[PDB]
């Protein structure tokens, strides 16, 4: 009974992170030693006409991103595993979030390592205009 | 092809919204098109679900820079022989809003303790992970019919990790500085583990220069045997099944081989002292 929501590429990556007292350390751990990146995200099928913005409640990818369910990029939803904000709720679950084109192989990992820019709503580094 | 470990278990039909859905896998099937997904605007997120995750699959076989390995070798296992605890749980069945997976029910070690948890699953939620009690039956038959009792003399999990930890540091802090959990057909087990272990680089006792073997969520520090009073999770266990090194039959035929002296009353604890006895017989004759 039940219906599978993984694939065995990602058993490693997920058990290994679901045990960890530090899972995003764990994650970023894993990566530096030659582990894939987790992969069976929520890829888009967009216009690429959209905003740019980094975390939209509607796909928003500009010709340089990649649109992404957010609960697909987010480590704990991943894992099924506690939030790390005192709240322990999540802000990528039931938004979408956009990936620059060159870190989609990635989309967990460049949400762990990066932030977006509370006055402009872009990525840090990654389309943020202001200085 | 897909694996069993995260399984939705919930009884709804449809998938999930692309924004709320882990993996493209659990999408619903109206989103999905050329391999990937469509945002459709008017067909809304739904913000009330709960979605039991099984937590059964769970494989260990990373390999990371200063991580320990929880799975050891015969031969690393028999150097750590005074570490040794048998560790078996008897589990029941999600009922009702959840089918598909199994929750601990009666954890039982080779020290002759059994505790009673109260039945807990994963719930995915619109906001995050729910850690909370689930419905459940025990298995179905009469080799069972003892843990139907046992659904409701069960602990809150927060109590029993307290004493399981409190167990593991009595019977081994003069014997050995780690756990080495001796099992047979290690998957329940494992996913039992979830529960109360957490893993990652070696670390040192907060009031002394032992290993770490214990973990405090409340504190963020880690302890060994000898200073763990208050720990609530396990830390950097290591295991090994007993299954795996050919034998043929069920444990009891097995341990009924060499073994006269442990009859088997049909309890966790009575199949973890069974698997611990096998393993020494095996190992040391
Ligand atoms: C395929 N799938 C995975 C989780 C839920 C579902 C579904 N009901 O379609
Ligand atoms: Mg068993
Ligand atoms: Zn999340
Ligand atoms: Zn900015
Ligand atoms: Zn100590
Ligand atoms: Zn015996």
């Amino acid at each position: 009974a039940g219906n599978a929501t993984e694939v065995p590429a990602n058993s490693t990556v997920l058990s290994f992170c679901a045990f960890a007292v530090d899972a995003a350390k764990a994650y970023k751990d894993y990566l530096a030693s030659g582990g894939q990146p987790i992969t069976n995200c929520v890829k888009m099928l967009c216009t690429h006409t959209g905003t740019g913005q980094a975390i939209t409640v509607t796909p928003e990818a500009n010709m340089d991103q990649e649109s992404f369910g957010g609960a697909s990029c987010c480590l704990y939803c991943r894992c099924h595993i506690d939030h790390p904000n005192p709240k322990g709720f999540c802000d990528l679950k039931g938004k979408y979030v956009q990936i620059p084109t060159t870190c989609a192989n990635d989309p967990v990992g460049f949400t762990l390592k990066n932030t977006v820019c509370t006055v402009c709503g872009m990525w840090k580094g990654y389309g943020c205009s202001c200085d | 092809n897909v694996t069993g470990l995260f399984k939705d278990c919930s009884k709804v039909i449809t998938g999930l919204h692309p924004t709320q859905a882990p993996t493209h896998l659990s999408v619903d099937t109206k989103f999905k098109t050329e391999g990937l997904c469509v945002d459709i605007p008017g067909i809304p997120k739904d913000m009330t679900y709960r979605r039991l995750i099984s937590m059964m699959g769970f494989k260990m076989n990373y390999q990371v820079n200063g991580y320990p390995n929880m799975f050891i070798t015969r031969e690393e296992a028999i150097r750590h022989v005074r570490a040794w605890i048998g560790f078996d749980v008897e589990g029941c069945h999600a009922t009702r809003e959840a089918v598909g997976t199994n929750l601990p029910l009666q954890l039982g070690f080779s020290t002759g303790v059994n505790l009673v948890a109260v039945p807990t699953g994963y719930v995915d939620t619109p906001n995050n992970t729910d850690f909370s009690r689930v419905s459940a039956k025990p298995p179905p038959g009469d080799q069972f019919k003892h843990l139907i009792p046992l659904m409701y003399k069960g602990l809150p999990w927060n109590v029993v990790r307290i004493k399981i930890v409190q167990m593991l540091s009595d019977t081994l802090k003069n014997l050995s500085d780690r756990v080495v959990f001796v099992l047979w057909a290690h998957g329940f087990e494992l996913t039992s583990m979830k529960y109360f272990v957490k893993i990652g680089p070696e670390r040192t006792c907060c009031l002394c220069d032992r290993r770490a073997t214990c973990f405090s969520t409340a504190s963020d520090t880690y302890a060994c045997w000898h200073h763990s009073i208050g720990f609530d999770y396990v830390y950097n266990p290591f295991m090994i099944d007993v299954q795996q090194w050919g034998f043929t039959g069920n444990l009891q035929s097995n341990h009924d081989l060499y073994c006269q002296v442990h009859g088997n009353a049909h309890v966790a604890s009575c199949d973890a002292i069974m698997t611990r006895c096998l393993a020494v017989h095996e190992c040391f004759v």
